[PDB]
């Protein structure tokens, strides 16, 4: 089973070597991705009866 | 006095009316129980709220006043509802019964070709022999003193038409569920009777156990039925042939009078009440 | 709601569920047990003498899961084998739940062997181990379990030549046939923790053509019965 | 031999990295964000005709066609706007677990414990549900299928690898190997590039559809993971785990973000998936109930009770009008 652990050394080497951001930087993408499409978001902000397709036509 | 005569029938018939409803609505309005069995359950606990709505109040009004107010018509429209839903009610528990011994006794059968039809099948010969008990009356066949007295309903006390309908509406039924369920009985038995000392002694427990269950649901179904309404078939028996030198008295006739409507309360706590299916719907109802 | 096309949406919804439920109600009809057991367990020979008479009653070979379909004495019967299914039972043994009972095989001649993986294991103690997590589980609590215990002759003819403490040190009797193999029996029987709940039909696999399937038959028979003096509450 | 010792080596160096990276926590910052408030959804639509229990789900691209595989051996086309079955597909093998909708709508596939994924061709010339092809390969029971375009699908199976398939050869083009355990779902991106799978060694991992390597691997959970689905922008991903416990990653930072968990929840998530604009991460639980989360704050917004016997799958529209829940009762219900 020595294959094996090349293949896995190999694997942990490459997964090592990709750029990383700070987490601050990712959160407030986060953040900022769903401030900018909550007004677009049905189940956040119920919608009015009129054009909600599953209760009235 | 007749303040707590009437206080008693209302609650009796509130209570009737209250656990027939509720469980024909367990039974409607879950998936669960939707097989033949419950099906059959069901069709006794309807045939039951028929009993307390449509025949409990006329009769508790009948022993409140001490005389019938209601009129001839009237009265015959109670005596042949009092007739036809009460013995449907018997005819349901010997349909229970005879369903639950070709389940017991033909495992086959019981994969195969048991579907719902059987059940509406049953229900319709049940409610055809409640028809056929007691509509004749009706048409001719009844004696003119049923009419004599205006200020009393009592059934026709003809003797063929007693024999027949005795006979039809309790004897026959006491005969066919008293074979089936010795039959049932047998069938248990031979199932239940068919380091290693203490596992040996485990299982002689167990099976002393399962004999003593099986011994009590079936002597709390048989006794509940005759309980409830054997006294009054033996008095509507005996009485119409022996005219005089057999008066009755007014509290025990009163008393065996209306014992035979508490078997329609007492139906759906032993059917619907104590199965595990029941109380698990019932407890996700409520 | 008048429309010609919702008028054909809702024909051709009743006519789909009208299929539906007839197809529920044909396989409604048909009694489910799950076969089990080790690798070389005997379990094709079971599979293999229950369709000898009765068989099903460009597709791409599955060997995932494999379906037997039999009937005897008017009763429809479908076994599943799950041998080629090299997984985590956890992630899948659910789905076998509500079946009438789990046809278990396990080998009698299997005792002295031992597993491919590791000498220290022997195969029969594997077994067990199995028989014990399956009889078990919180899924087959309710779920009655055929044992059978197949090649009666290897055993027999092992215990002949070799005894039986190896496989089981605490064991200390005669080396027989028939008490030996009541101890193996009584053995397995012994890991049912829910005794009152189910029940372990035990049968020795014989040469003759139908006895086995009618062992089966038996069991699924009384498992139907008791079940319904369950239902009616007189068991 | 001594390969372990680079090996442990390179963990540590890669926790090391991860640990620097991480300076404040997704909670710090969404401090200031107002609470979403208390989520109220009723059943609107209830679809009733499966006989058994129900393993999976999926939405059209349309948001009004579903399809749902169950284990009477049915795979039903539902239209959610007027609960009327349009198809019912007999399946040839019964035990079911997974089914995928077509982006295009005009196939639907399907998996389970046979190692087969068969896929139906809907829209045909006698109107006629029939078999197009059936991919075999996998030794694994299929536990889920994506359809990446109308003739690649990609698939993960019980025998710890995932597949892309191409449906007019039926040979697998690529297989992406690296778990050491049970693949038990599968979550393709927005933009069909990437793919994550959740197994049952407690990882993540994200995988290059092109290259067919392993991008990335993420450990946080403590148990094997049922359930995964990305984020709406295509840089996170929420999973579920029998732990009782879901978990947000974020693709760039390469670490876990926020933990979703309660003191009075002990059962698994059976399934995950997020809203039109990702702020609500939806659950599914063995308690046959369904919580609502904050996916910026890691606060329950609302329950979906209503189910009898366990959540077995779940699924949100493309327009986000609706959340379906299928359960193992028999019952599709949609929610709004
Ligand atoms: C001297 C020696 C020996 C003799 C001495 C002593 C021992 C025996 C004494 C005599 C017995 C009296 C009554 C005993 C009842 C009793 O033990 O009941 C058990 C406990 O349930 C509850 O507690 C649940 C109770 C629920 C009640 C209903 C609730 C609503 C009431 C009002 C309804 C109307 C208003 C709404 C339940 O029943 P069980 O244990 O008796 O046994 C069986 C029962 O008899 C079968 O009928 C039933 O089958 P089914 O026909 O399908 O229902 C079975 O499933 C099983 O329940
Ligand atoms: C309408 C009036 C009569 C009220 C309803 C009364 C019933 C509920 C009673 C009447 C007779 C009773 C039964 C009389 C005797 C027995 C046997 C008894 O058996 C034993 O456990 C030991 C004795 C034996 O072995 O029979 C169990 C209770 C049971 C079935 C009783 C259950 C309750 C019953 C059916
Ligand atoms: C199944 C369990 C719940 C027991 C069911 C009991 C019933 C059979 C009881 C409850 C109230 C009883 C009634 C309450 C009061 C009266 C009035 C009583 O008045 C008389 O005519 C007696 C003589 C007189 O005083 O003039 C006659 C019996 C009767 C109808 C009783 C008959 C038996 C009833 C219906
Ligand atoms: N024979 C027969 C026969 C044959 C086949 C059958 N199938 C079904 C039946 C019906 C069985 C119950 C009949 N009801 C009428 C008698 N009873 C009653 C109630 C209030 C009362 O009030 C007074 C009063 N106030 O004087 C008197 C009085 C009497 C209640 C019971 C039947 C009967």
């Amino acid at each position: 089973s020595i294959a094996q652990a090349r293949k896995l050394v190999e694997q942990l080497k490459m997964e090592a070597n990709i750029d990383r951001i700070k987490v601050s930087k990712a959160a407030a993408d986060l953040m900022a991705y769903c401030e900018a499409h909550a007004k677009e978001d049905p189940l956040l902000t119920p919608v009015p009866a009129s054009e909600n397709p599953f209760r009235e036509k | 006095y007749q303040v707590i005569t009437s206080l008693l029938l209302g609650t009796l018939i509130f209570c009737a009316v209250l656990g027939n409803a509720c469980v024909v609505a367990a039974i409607a309005l879950e998936r669960s129980l939707q097989n033949v069995a419950n099906y059959l359950i069901g069709s006794l606990a309807v045939t039951d709220l028929m009993v307390s709505v449509l025949v409990l109040p006329m009769a508790a009004l009948y022993q409140v006043l001490n005389k019938w107010t209601l009129g001839q018509v009237t009265c015959d429209l109670f005596i042949a509802l009092d007739v036809l839903c009460c013995t449907s009610s018997i005819w349901h528990l010997c349909a229970i019964a005879l369903d639950r011994y070709w389940a017991i006794t033909d495992p086959i059968d019981y994969v195969n070709k048991r579907t719902p039809r059987r059940a509406a099948a049953l229900i319709s010969l049940t409610w055809l022999i409640g028809f056929l008990i007691s509509i004749p009356p009706m048409l001719g066949w009844r004696t003119p003193e049923d009419r004599s007295d205006p200020d009393a309903c009592t059934i026709s006390k003809d003797h063929g038409y007693t024999i027949y309908s005795t006979f039809g509406a309790f004897y026959i039924p006491l005969l066919l569920m008293l074979v089936l369920y010795g039959r049932i009985f047998r069938a248990a038995r031979f199932r239940i009777r068919k380091k290693n000392e203490r596992n040996a002694e485990a299982k002689r427990k167990m099976a002393l156990a399962r004999e003593r269950k099986t011994v009590k649901t079936l002597g709390i179904i048989m006794g509940t039925f005759i309980l409830c309404w054997l006294p009054f078939f033996i008095v509507a028996l005996v009485l119409p042939f022996c005219e005089s030198s057999c008066h009755m008295p007014t509290l025990l006739g009163a008393i065996i009078n209306w014992l035979g409507y508490s078997n329609s309360l007492l139906n759906p706590v032993i059917y619907a009440y104590f199965n595990k299916d029941f109380q698990n719907a019932f407890k996700k109802i409520i | 709601t008048l429309s010609a096309e919702d008028k054909a949406a809702v024909e051709r919804s009743k006519m789909i569920d009208r299929n539906l439920r007839e197809d529920g109600e044909k396989a409604a009809r048909e009694v489910k047990l799950l076969l089990l057991g080790a690798g070389e367990s005997g379990k094709s020979t079971i599979v293999k003498q229950m369709k000898i008479i009765h068989e099903a009653g460009t597709r791409v070979k599955t060997t995932g899961i494999v379906e037997t379909h039999f009937t005897f004495k008017d009763l429809h019967f479908k076994m599943f084998d799950v041998g080629g299914q090299r997984s985590e039972r956890k992630k899948w043994i659910h789905c076998f739940e509500g079946v009438t009972a789990i046809i278990f095989c396990v080998a009698l001649s299997d005792y002295d062997l031992v597993l491919a993986e590791d000498e220290e294991m022997n195969r029969m103690h594997e077994s067990m181990k199995l028989f014990d997590s399956i009889c078990n589980n919180k899924w087959f609590t309710d779920t009655s379990i055929i044992l059978f215990l197949n090649k009666k002759d290897l055993f027999e003819e092992k215990i002949k030549k070799s005894p039986l403490t190896i496989c089981y040190p605490e064991y200390a009797g005669s080396n027989t046939y028939e008490e030996a193999a009541a101890y193996i029996q009584c053995q397995f029987e012994d890991l049912n923790k829910r005794k009152d709940t189910k029940e372990i039909y035990t049968h020795f696999t014989c040469a003759t053509d139908t006895k086995n399937v009618q062992f089966v038959f038996d069991a699924v028979t009384d498992v139907i019965i008791k079940n319904n003096l369950k239902d009616c509450g007189l068991f | 031999d001594q390969l372990r010792q680079e090996a442990e080596q390179l963990k540590n160096q890669i926790r090391d990295a991860r640990k620097a990276c991480a300076d404040a926590t997704l909670s710090q910052i969404t401090n200031n964000i107002d609470p979403v408030g208390r989520i109220q959804m009723r059943t609107r639509r209830t679809l009733r005709g499966h006989l058994a229990k129900i393993y999976a789900m999926h939405w059209g691209t349309d948001s009004r066609l579903l399809v749902s595989a169950s284990q009477d051996g049915k795979l039903i086309i539902w239209d959610s706007y007027t609960t009327n079955k349009v198809h019912a597909i007999p399946l040839r093998s019964s035990w079911v677990m997974t089914c995928a909708y077509a982006p295009s709508g005009n196939y639907v596939a399907c998996g389970g414990l046979d190692n087969i994924c068969s896929i139906y061709n809907l829209k045909t010339r006698e109107g006629n549900v029939r078999v197009s092809r059936e991919l075999a390969g996998h030794t694994g029971y299929l536990s889920c299928c994506r359809f990446l375009d109308d003739n690649q699908i990609v698939t993960s199976s019980g025998d710890t690898t995932c597949a892309l398939w191409d449906i007019e050869t039926g040979q697998q083009t690529t297989t992406f190997t690296g778990h050491t355990g049970d693949v038990m779902s599968l979550s393709l991106a927005p933009d069909t590039r990437l793919f994550v799978s959740g197994a049952c060694d407690a990882s993540a991992k994200l995988w290059d559809v092109r290259e067919g390597m392993c991008r990335q691997t993420f450990t946080g959970h403590e148990s094997d993971i049922n359930a995964i689905c990305f984020f709406p922008n295509g840089n996170a991903f929420a999973t579920g785990s029998d732990d009782a416990t879901c978990r947000l990653f974020d693709l760039r930072a390469d670490q876990e973000l926020m933990t979703y968990s309660h003191d009075n929840i002990i059962c698994g998530i059976t399934s995950v998936s997020f809203s039109k604009s990702g702020r609500l991460l939806l659950a599914g639980y063995d308690d046959f109930n369904c919580n609502v989360w904050d996916a910026l704050k890691a606060d329950r917004a609302g329950v979906l009770a209503g189910h009898d016997n366990r959540v077995s799958c779940l699924g949100v529209t493309d327009d986000g009008m609706a959340v379906a829940t299928g359960s193992w009762d028999s019952f599709l219900k949609i929610w709004n």
